[PDB]
RNA sequence: CUUUAAUGUUUGAUGUUCUAACGUUGACCCGUAAUCCGGGUUGCGGACAGUGUCUGGUGGGUAGUUUGACUGGGGCGGUCUCCUCCUAAAGAGUAACGGAGGAGCACGAAGGUUGGCUAAUCCUGGUCGGACAUCAGGAGGUUAGUGCAAUGGCAUAAGCCAGCUUGACUGCGAGCGUGACGGCGCGAGCAGGUGCGAAAGCAGGUCAUAGUGAUCCGGUGGUUCUGAAUGGAAGGGCCAUC
RNA sequence: AAUUCCUUGUCGGGUAAGUUCCGACCUGCACGAAUGGCGUAAUGAUGGCCAGGCUGUCUCCACCCGAGACUCAGUGAAAUUGAACUCGCUGUGAAGAUGCAGUGUACCCGCGGCAAGACGGAAAGACCCCGUGAACCUUUACUAUAGCUUGACACUGAACAU
RNA sequence: GUUUAUUAAAAACACAGCACUGUGCAAACACGAAAGUGGACGUAUACGGUGUGACGCCUGCCCGGUGCCGGAAGGUUAAUU
RNA sequence: GUAACGGGGCUAAACCAUGCACCGAAGCUGCGGCAGCGACGCUUAUGCGUUGUUGGGUAGGGGAGCGUUCUGUAAGCCUG
RNA sequence: AGGACCGAACCGACUAAUGUUGAAAAAUUAGCGGAUGACUUGUGGCUGGGGGUGAAAGGCCAAUCAAACCGGGAGAUAGCUGGUUCUCCCCGAAAGCUAUUUAGGUAGCGCCUCGUGAAUUCAUCUCCGGGGGUAGAGCACUGUUUCGGCAACAACCCGAUGCAAACUGCGAAUACCGGAGAAUGUUAUCACGGGAGACACACGGCGGGUGCUAACGUCCGUC
RNA sequence: UUUUGUAUAAUGGGUCAGCGACUUAUAUUCUGUAGCAAGGUUAACCGAAUAGGGGAGCCGAAGGGAAACCGAGUCUUAACU
């Protein structure tokens, strides 16, 4: 049958040009007021994961 | 804790606003002090601050 | 007894000894809380918050001792 | 996704959606393609039957995938200024 | 037509009564030379009780489950995240229910800048001045002072005083350090705009290292990004944020 | 004391000698009045203690009569069992040796008998802990619910008064 | 008198006796989605539930807590409109 | 049960210093043979000569094979 | 008369021995209690499993009971234990860090194997460039100690003497980082990808905490 | 077999013969191999049934952005840095 990808992961990473996976950054939505404003400022672009979490996408996201 | 949060609207019809705290208790007038909203891309005063 | 505790690693040490290749900007000396374990001088300084010494414009690295009674001072010399 | 008993990490990184409803309709054609259609214009559909694009597909793009030479005229589609050039050159016209 | 009483309505209630639903485990008749059941008459009762749906209470009577780990067996006790020093063998890093202490904050100034300033302690002299307030001189030299632990550090002071102030700015960021990872940290320089200085210049918070909570689900504000026939809208996205 | 920890409490009785027993004291670790208190004739295959009688219970075993055991003929099991050419001591060793090292003793094989060892046979230890195991049980653990109850709308109608 | 058939016969259970409490009969209670039935062809000198356990002399003080019985003035309060 | 050199037994068969000899392992060498990899001497499906080196092994990874039943090749071939 | 008395039938089980691969999956023998009663027994009937029944022991409900027996869901689930079968050749671990309702499980990294790429990568030695506060030592500092001294018994101070994991005005060996160079090493090195296993380690040497500088003790570093 | 470690006095087997455990289906990813190649390949089905027809559709030659959208670029930002 059809391996059932994991829905949740699928709304969390996007395979980009080739393996890379792009995703969005952690604290970032949650108590900011007391945050720097740098730390934040350098959490709004998201990118990818680090080769040693990547064989732990490509095997939950199987139709990506 | 005590040390409530605190919002600071730009004084500009703009509706950014800047983030901080203050004692509530100690310093009752609401603190007032300018700042840089992106927006109108220039700096400006900033208001209310229980 | 009460006890045990106790912080973690925060590193902190020289990560650029002597003259080294010295990229546009490494690190060279961390070890926080030392303004005067390693003083920032020459082509390099910086000296962020944690006192972390900096390291300007690439090249080897110094290491010296100069004025103010002794004191290590951490310059770079362009290869 | 089983990462031991601690929060996995398609669990522990947020999540951001909304999805096309659009892209699914707007399709990409090529330049390969283009007079590759079967004789002159290529129309909004005609790709379609020209078995390059898709039934539910409303939209789609020239955009420059290389070929061209044979002199063409798209018909109600879009193409960057990158691929308009790249056709009029070698003899075409833009529907609009 | 606006402020105010009687009539009729409609309408809630309270209180009496009635009979006609409904009850009858009162009597009698018939099916039937049946205590069941049904139908009929009568009596008592009567819109009550009772049942259905909805709803508040009670509910170990019953049912499904949970009731942490480390631990010199287990339990009792203690501990569980973060910061400081030692153990840690002169780079980094390291264990024990090893030896010691701290944090879950504070500050619109205790932040920025500019100008200026420099302690503890003791000696001698001086009204009330007392071992020790304040004044004078000498000695002395980081033995003081750092908002709070400890360590490192501080005179070019990061110590202290005052003036003007909001850089505790916004978008980025060469290149690094540190992590299995999520992530955390340092950062010159660029763009736009600020403050202080005559100027070079300094400022993206506090001498630094603790002072914290991923995700989800939602709340608030902004935005013409999306908007299930079209226009809108609800909802969703993106940024800020709880 | 079916309650007393200290505890063989202390004193009296019983005995040559009594951590038990009986009678008192009261300092009740921590009795107490219907999850009854203190008594009580009678009853008891009930707990404790004492005496007479009795005795092989014992000092301390002896003899005897029978059923096995032993021999012969017939029939004819069992658990257990990696393989056996299956000795002692001292030491070594996964730490308690028939099997390793040293050494000692010893011709080959049965039969009756005894149980010190084969950590002998027997039950995947019930003790202990462990498993994000189970089951029954309890409650002011949680979350639910039968039942018991409340009101509302129905089945449910008519008059008069306030 | 009863009991752990197969390690416990007992001081345990039961018992006559005592008390509290429920129940007006279509009884309380109980078996049963219901009809119905047991209670009882009884009817408070009866029936259920609970604790105590012949008999003798007796059975003290405490209602704060929990439960149960009574009260309604007020506060809070569901569906509903 | 000697059982505090393994034993016998040793007055040097103990101990110290100096020196030569010998015993001693699956180590090193010698000879014969095997396979992975490299070099050169020939040789060029290359494949050999020499020659250098490597070949303890659990979890486990990799690479080569054997044998069994069945289908094609089986009207073939073997078989009283 | 009597839940009266002694005692057979009959009902029952208090003691002991023998039995325990039994004559027997609870009996035999010698004794023991009840024996007109809440006695005992024949035949048949009714209660059904979260249910019955119970003078109450969780006792009984067909040698079965803190939820019977049979069939089905059913190959429940078992991070646990066991077991896992032919041959030759090459390489060859780990018993660790981090997180974990995790601790005898698992995931990322570390270490093995296979493949594809890459450069003086990598390694040893010599030389050159570095930071070091450990060993040792010392006693100005922080504490701690002795003996003198000048001091209304004793502070400071001077001299002489020791001690320190959390003292340092000193300070190695050496380990580590970087640069240069020769030689040797079947690229040992790095990166990407296919497959793993392993996260119980034990002893011995060295530096240590803990313990008694006790343990075949325990916990780290290192070979 | 299990262990840091077993002659172990730790597990298992009295012996023999036969049987007894990494399979199977689909999906997905690598390696090897073959076909074709910026193309490759059909499914159900028709069927002249392993042919041939069927290209519905799937994968690839374009990506970036949450997206609208842009496109060898593109997000980020007022921004060409
Ligand atoms: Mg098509
Ligand atoms: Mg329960
Ligand atoms: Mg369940
Ligand atoms: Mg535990
Ligand atoms: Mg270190
Ligand atoms: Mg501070
Ligand atoms: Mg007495
Ligand atoms: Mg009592
Ligand atoms: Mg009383
Ligand atoms: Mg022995
Ligand atoms: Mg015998
Ligand atoms: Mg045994
Ligand atoms: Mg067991
Ligand atoms: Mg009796
Ligand atoms: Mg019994
Ligand atoms: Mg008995
Ligand atoms: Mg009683
Ligand atoms: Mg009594
Ligand atoms: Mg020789
Ligand atoms: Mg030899
Ligand atoms: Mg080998
Ligand atoms: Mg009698
Ligand atoms: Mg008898
Ligand atoms: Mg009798
Ligand atoms: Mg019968
Ligand atoms: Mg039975
Ligand atoms: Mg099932
Ligand atoms: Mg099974
Ligand atoms: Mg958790
Ligand atoms: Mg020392
Ligand atoms: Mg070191
Ligand atoms: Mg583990
Ligand atoms: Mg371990
Ligand atoms: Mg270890
Ligand atoms: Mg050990
Ligand atoms: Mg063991
Ligand atoms: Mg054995
Ligand atoms: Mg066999």
């Amino acid at each position: 049958p059809k391996i059932k990808t994991v829905r949740g992961a699928a709304k969390r990473f996007k395979k980009t040009g080739k393996g890379g996976f792009k995703h969005k950054h952690a604290n970032l939505r949650h108590i900011l007021t007391k945050k720097a404003t740098k730390r934040k400022r350098h959490l709004r672009p998201k990118a990818m994961v680090s080769k040693g979490d990547l064989g732990l996408v490509i095997a939950c996201l199987p139709y990506a | 804790g005590i040390r409530e949060k605190i919002k600071l609207v730009s004084s500009a019809g703009t509706g950014h606003f800047y983030t901080t705290t203050k004692n509530k208790r100690t310093k009752p007038e609401k603190l007032e002090l300018k700042k840089f909203d992106p927006v109108v891309r220039q700096h400006v005063i900033y208001k209310e601050a229980k | 007894g009460g006890s045990t505790r106790n912080g973690r690693d925060s590193e902190a040490k020289r990560l650029g000894v002597k003259r080294f290749g010295g990229e546009s900007v490494l690190a060279g000396s961390i070890i926080v809380r030392q303004r005067g374990t390693k003083f920032h001088a020459g082509a390099n300084v910086g000296c962020g918050r944690d006192h972390t010494l900096f390291a300007k414009a690439d090249g080897k690295v110094k290491f010296e001792v100069k004025g103010p009674k002794n004191r290590k001072f951490i310059s770079i010399e362009a290869e | 996704g089983f990462e031991g008993g601690q929060m996995p990490l398609y669990r522990r990184l947020p999540k951001f959606g909304f999805t096309s409803r659009k892209a699914a309709i707007t399709a990409e054609i090529r330049l390969s393609d283009l007079a590759k259609v079967e004789g002159g214009v290529v129309d909004l559909n005609t790709l379609k039957a020209a078995n390059i694009i898709g039934i539910q597909i409303e939209f789609a793009k020239v955009i420059l995938a290389g070929e061209v030479t044979t002199p063409v005229t798209v018909r109600g589609l879009r193409v960057t200024k990158g691929a308009r050039a790249a056709i009029e050159a070698a003899g075409g016209k833009i529907e609009e």
